[PDB]
């Protein structure tokens, strides 16, 4: 029916068990926490559930995009708090939306390399605030380095002729170091592939409903509860808020006004969250006495032109990995993709289903192939659960192998679009 | 020289304090000698221009010897004498022709501080075990070697008083900024030698560089106090300001002391009568008023409570086979989280379990807040806190119990319940796992009945609030195993508690002895006396809490729960007041927390300045009249005390209390027995093994109740006998 | 030798921007700006085609929030392809190392043939309001949205300097040094070696890694700034900088705040030769370790050196070239002591006999971090690059590069020369 197997002389690598903190709407209840605090929680939820020995963990590696300057190496500082060993070294990795993915890859790479047997991957992201001063902080420091006995006060008179045409300075981030909003590209990546407003509000509603369903059914196993010092405690996600299609259309556009197709409701949202995963080599996982949940099979990183096609990661990625492993859209019966925006996927679909695009840009024979919209994000996706940059990469692969068990199947394709004009796709092989 | 060693380098001597046992360097008479000798050598020897003195013993620097305090205690002034002979030595140091640098490694308390306080330069390590303090007070005494004179001069009048009144230990860093220590040094990591050792070496090496420099008269780089400290310190130059300080302090001590303790008051004097008169007037006031105290009844008592505490912090049964490495508390209530925190922060990986998620949080919060408060107090790092909090894995279902080494029950006082839990738990925990029950009324036998293995079932009666309290009453049934106990003791000690072991009883030592009072309390309250008068009558007798407000706080209902559950098991001698008025409260709707005369303002349970508006109406309804020779205010007091003291000594008689020391420790630390008295077993030895009975027979036949001396009490009465010595 | 069935990986060529004293001449630049320069210097010197670069990866510690993925944004400006994906990696002082490792891993994995590793660091911080900027995150009941804050606000300042487990980087040095009894005189001494031995290597022109760089403001830069050797009588006339006043560590025997970047072209041997390159060395075995930050964070090498040296199957003798990171004079001199103690080895390292004091004559021969500079996560490359560089111009086959890092970590790698 389908060509099935894995590679021979290269050692096999599996995911013992994964986890994640509940993905909450930024500013909701993880408001008064630091990013590493969530990471700590995810790591503890893993260490507890997985019951791993603090000793055998050979290497930890976490993903995240916005930095807490106090915890540069987020992973290393959350790793110590959690409980894992002094010996167990770690490093933090950053690669936009797929930073949590690069955490698993960078880790998997060290296993097949032979450099180590057991590694913990994962990620974290707290949508809080990171604005800063420029001048007020330049005129800020040169008021530090000491002079004679006190005589660095003239170093402040040049100072008070500084703020004269403009007061001080004070920026931050939101756009993109090559100019443009994340979601502003969506609204014109959608229109570029003629994806209608109605079509978007539609998918949006599927993921919100299909998530709420899965939640109620309890299929969202990946989520470990978490006790916040302030709030009571959290088990469920916040993005579960399906509406009527007649309502999502009554709504205004959010990035291209007023003729915009993309709205708040058919877009993802600012989300606080963290995710952890115990990945190790098969020979160890079994010797440890575990019952692996899946194989980490083939994977591929790609990149686009951010200006005009940054959210087309999957379209370019899906093939490269699908062929490198040696399968096809058919061999695959489980698709977990990242839901950045309704118009992001619906348009990626369109591009995967076009021979033209495939021929022209992808530089190939025929189209990639539209993944059955029925095997796609069956327990909801990022648009409904949440998208904590660099903590969402895991929730996917984890909710892929999770679907292959509880729904049945062997081969799952996980792929995600990322800022930076990049993308990633991976093959997850189920375990007997 | 078995204590003080010698050695020299360059124009700098290096004295090295290390006692024979080495455990902790205390100031022995013979040590004093060796030292007094070693100085004269380096003093006179023209070979040496400067000197240092550091502790070789890693545990500490100095502690001050209690060895000869009450031992060589002969006359009132054979002690006074000692004090002087000490003052003389340190004065030699203070007024030295050669600079002397005190290199303070670990503990530096009492005597020890009074030495480094005389030396030219104090240098101490930034360690947690490195504490400075004058705990002299705590033993009913005061600093007898210049402490009353040098500390005020060195650290201002206020802090110097606080330091010598509270006996508080001071952290290295706090001591540095405080002006107590001149210079500070962080301890070293691993090297060629172990950390401690290499550290000590470094400290010495540093102390020397300073020493050398001081000899050369090169020390003009002092620090600045600022604008606040410069003013306050100046303001302290004015005599009428100092008066207002001695007054405001004396007042505060007076009222928080209730006036029963002498040392705290005599310390305020010796400081004043030395910085207002001459140092010469001071030192010799200190010297005299020192021994004058050591002879006081209180001091004697507190030395006994101190000693008992030393023993009660050691394992009666020695190490167990299996050191509890995985704990599990049952009930994220108050005394659960309380207990959890005391275990988690120690490093014990504990598991807090409860029924509903809501109640699992409250607990998880306490244990958090608890740690977080310890951070603000500058006792824990933000990171340490967060980290520690990871060791606390809370849950609703028994998931990790499979690996539990110990388990502690902390659920309601319902035997039916206590059984259900014991069954469930014992069905999932290993065989070696102990089960301990934090109960007060129910006995550990009637609970260990259902036990699949009652050898491993042992009582661990903690005291509230478990966050701050330190008494732990470990109950033991007959079936109870020795190792099962030797672990429970070792855990409480790690939790950092003071442990008292008793044989199981119907109402163990503590709760039992407490009961008769709570009855006599009802009776008095029903005799026309009221809260204010009763609270004042007991607090001013030495009690930390007012007898009535004791109850209104403890549990208006949990009063009956044990008053009657334990009154049914005895009821004979425990028969005091009418437990109907006690019921008339609950059923008519009265409670500590709200309605009953011990409430607090707004939703924040804020202020006091109020009692109860109605319990008067219901009290008036049913209340007997007074007696003649028993209605006295002084009688009302001994009414209570004696009944307690009796049941206490009786528990020794019945073999429940292993020792009288334990009996005392627990009574003072747990029941709030006035410590100036020294514990109920001391109180017999001091107040009079006879006079206490005559006083008891006067509250027996005169009060037509069988509140009569037991055998062992009356046994000591008919002879010249004492329990402790 | 080297391993058989696992494919061999080599460094074609490497590069770095001059390592300048923070606040000197890169003052008015952004971190990705340097990264861009390094990448261009590589892309120019190495003449690689922009097409065949399969993956780029850069290290850095302090983030420019505007350029989260520093690598990816520097990669585009430099010239490298749209296709050529990249990610940024952060692992303290050894972030630049993790870059090469994370890259090498993808080669032997088979996932790609050609990768560009490197790193960047700009020391000229960015301090914020941790909540001046929170009543600030609210962007006729609207006016009074802010009275709700103006109820009593007091913002002020931020953080950054110590360590998320509490303690200065160099403060640990001053007591890591004392822990192994390393004297002030002993430190001022080594310090002076690296400053002189660098200035020598500079004059001789051995510092090949450094590509010049034209800054928009300044004229242009070729040389480093940390080259400032003094007299030993002078370095001792100086005061302590982290533990006062009885400190052993001073400004002169410590590294310094440095702006800089480093790039490197690493690819699989089969490709490097097929591309028609003359590889400079093999990237042999390597090892990442970790300590207890509190009391021994700067002992990376001592724990690291053995694990890799034995995993490859060599010894202190098989090695004839040592390029270590120079965080502080007292950092190395003390790491030496620990490597030379059987006691420490037995007790803590948990082994038979000592690690073995590397010949202080084959050690940092063209100066080190203390003299050139230590741009966090851009210094990890300059080492391995100036290791294979020494093996050629001095002669030899096996070089050991190792580095202590904040986070209580460390890294060691074996560099095998090329024929």
């Amino acid at each position: 029916t389908k060509k099935t197997l894995a590679k021979p002389n290269i050692r096999n690598v599996v995911v013992v068990d994964g986890v994640r903190t509940p993905f909450l709407l930024s500013g909701t209840s993880y408001k008064d926490l630091m990013p590493h605090d969530l990471a700590r929680a995810a790591l503890t939820g893993l260490l507890h559930r997985t019951s791993v020995p603090k000793e055998v963990v050979d290497y930890i590696i976490f993903g995240t995009v916005i930095q807490e300057v106090k915890t540069s190496n987020v992973a290393r500082e959350a790793a110590l708090g959690a409980g894992f060993s002094d010996k167990t070294p770690a490093h933090t990795v950053t690669m936009a939306c797929i930073s949590a993915n690069q955490a698993m890859t960078t880790g998997v790479g060290l296993i097949a390399s032979g450099q180590c047997d057991v590694i913990v991957a994962g990620g974290v992201e707290l949508m809080s605030d990171v604005p800063i001063r420029h001048s007020r902080k330049m005129r800020k420091l040169m008021l530090d380095l000491n002079k004679a006995k006190s005589m660095g006060q003239r170093l402040s008179l040049i100072s008070k002729f500084r703020f004269n045409f403009l007061a001080p300075e004070l920026p931050a981030v939101s756009e993109f170091s090559t100019s443009e909003t994340m979601g502003h590209s969506a609204d014109r990546l959608a229109a570029a592939f003629a994806v209608s407003r109605l079509e978007q509000d539609e998918y949006a509603l599927r993921s919100h409903s299909l998530a709420k369903k899965a939640q109620d059914e309890g299929l969202l196993s990946d989520v470990v509860p978490f006790k916040v010092p302030g709030k009571d405690t959290v088990t469920k996600d916040n993005g579960i808020r399906p509406s009527s299609l007649e309502q999502m259309a009554k709504l205004k556009p959010a990035f291209i006004k007023p003729y915009g197709t993309v709205t708040a409701a058919n877009s993802s949202f600012l989300t606080d969250g963290a995710s952890a995963m115990l990945i190790m080599a098969e020979e160890k996982a079994l010797a440890m006495g575990y019952k692996p949940k899946a194989y980490l099979r083939d994977f591929m990183y790609v990149s686009q032109d951010p200006k005009d096609q940054l959210l087309l990661g999957p379209t370019y990625a899906t093939p490269k990995v699908l062929e490198k492993a040696g399968l096809t859209m058919n061999d695959i019966d489980a698709f977990e993709f990242h839901e950045a925006f309704s118009g992001q996927i619906l348009a990626n679909f369109k591009a995967m289903d076009s021979d033209w695009f495939a021929e022209n840009y992808m530089g190939r024979k025929t189209k990639v192939g539209l993944p059955p919209l029925e095997k796609f994000n069956n327990w909801g996706g990022s648009l409904s659960l949440g998208h904590p940059f660099g903590a969402t990469g895991c929730r996917l692969v984890m909710a892929a192998a999770n679907r292959l068990r509880k729904e049945g199947g062997q081969y799952g394709l996980v792929a995600a679009c990322a800022a930076g004009g990049q993308g990633h796709a991976m093959i997850v092989e189920a375990y007997p | 020289r078995t204590h003080i060693n010698y050695g020299v380098k360059g124009d700098v001597a290096v004295v090295r304090i290390n006692s024979p046992n080495s455990k902790v360097n205390t100031l022995s008479k013979e040590l004093h000698s060796e030292f007094s000798e070693v100085m004269n050598e380096i003093w006179a020897s023209d070979q040496i221009r400067s000197a240092v003195l550091i502790s070789s013993k890693p545990g500490c620097f100095i502690a001050g010897a209690d060895i000869n305090m009450l031992a060589a205690c002969k006359t009132l002034q054979e002690v006074t004498q000692l004090s002087q002979e000490a003052q003389r030595i340190v004065e030699k140091l203070e007024k030295s022709t050669k600079p002397i640098v005190a290199a303070i490694n670990g503990s530096c308390l009492g005597g020890g501080l009074e030495v480094a306080i005389s030396c030219q330069y104090r240098i101490a390590t930034k360690d947690r075990k490195t504490v400075l303090g004058t705990p002299e007070v705590l033993l009913g005494a005061l600093p007898g070697a210049g402490g009353t004179q040098r500390l005020p001069k060195m650290v201002g009048v206020p802090a110097a008083l606080d330091m010598m009144l509270t006996g508080r230990s001071i952290r290295a860093d706090r001591a540095k900024k405080m002006g107590l220590v001149d210079q500070l040094v962080e301890p070293l990591g691993p090297g060629l030698k172990p950390p401690e050792e290499r550290t000590i070496e470094y400290l010495e090496e540093v102390a020397i560089t300073f020493a050398k420099g001081l000899a050369d008269k090169k020390i003009s780089p002092k620090r600045d106090k600022g604008l606040v400290e410069k003013l306050t310190a100046y303001a302290m130059t004015i005599p009428f300001v100092r008066q207002q300080v001695y007054k405001k302090v004396e007042e505060k001590v007076r009222k928080q002391t209730k006036g029963l303790y002498p040392a705290p008051l005599k310390i305020i004097d010796v400081v004043k009568t030395g910085i207002e008169q001459g140092s010469d007037a001071g030192y010799l006031c200190e010297s005299q008023k020192f021994g004058e105290l050591v002879m006081t009844k209180e001091s004697k008592a507190l030395m006994g409570l101190y000693h008992g505490q030393v023993l009660c912090k050691k394992n009666k049964f020695g190490a167990p086979q299996k050191d509890v490495k995985h704990l599990a508390i049952l009930g994220a209530g108050l005394m659960g989280a309380g207990i959890a925190q005391v275990s988690v922060d120690k490093g014990l990986k504990t598991i807090l379990k409860d029924a509903t998620l809501t109640a699992l949080d409250r607990g998880q919060q306490q244990v958090f807040k608890g740690l977080n408060d310890k951070v603000k107090k500058k006792a824990l790092t933000s990171f340490e806190r967060d980290s520690i909090f990871s060791n606390l894995t809370g849950q609703l279902d028994y998931q990790g119990f499979e690996k539990a080494d110990m388990v502690i029950e902390a659920v309601f006082e319902d035997l039916s319940l206590k059984h259900r839990v014991l069954k469930e738990v014992e069905a999932v925990i290993p065989d070696h796992c102990i089960f301990a029950s934090n109960t007060s009324a129910l006995p550990i036998s009637e609970i260990a009945a259902v036990s699949k293995r009652p050898e491993k079932v042992i009582g661990m009666h903690y005291f509230s609030p478990v966050d701050k309290m330190q008494l732990l009453e470990i109950i033991t049934t007959e079936k109870t195993s020795k190792d099962t106990s030797a672990s429970a003791v070792a855990v409480g000690l790690k939790q950092g508690k003071v442990i008292i072991v008793v044989k199981d009883g119907p109402g163990f030592y503590t709760t039992r002895c407490l009961a008769p009072m709570m009855s006599e309390v009802i009776r008095i309250l029903q005799e026309g006396v009221d809260p204010k008068k009763l609270d004042s009558l007991t607090t001013s007798f030495g009690f930390p809490v007012g007898a009535a407000t004791l109850v209104d706080e403890v549990g208006v209902d949990v009063a009956k729960h044990v008053a009657e559950d334990l009154g049914k098991v005895f009821g004979e001698r425990f028969g005091g007041g009418n437990p109907e008025l006690l019921t008339q409260m609950v059923s008519k709707g009265f409670l500590g927390r709200k309605s009953g005369k011990g409430f607090y303002i707004y939703q924040e349970g804020v202020k006091r300045k109020d009692l109860n508006s109605d319990m008067d109406s219901i009290l008036a309804s049913l209340k007997l009249p007074p007696k003649s020779e028993v209605s006295s205010d002084e009688d009302i007091q001994f009414r209570l005390v004696t009944r307690f003291v009796n049941e206490a000594v009786m528990c020794l008689q019945e073999g429940i209390l292993a020792t009288p020391a334990e009996g005392d420790i627990g009574a003072v630390f747990g029941l709030g027995f006035p410590p100036c008295l020294g514990g109920p077993f001391r109180f017999v030895d001091l107040y009079g093994a006879q006079k206490i009975v005559d006083r008891l027979k006067k509250y027996e036949a005169a009060y037509g109740k069988q509140f009569t001396p037991c055998q062992l009490l009356a046994d000591h009465a008919n002879s010249p006998n004492k329990k402790f010595y």
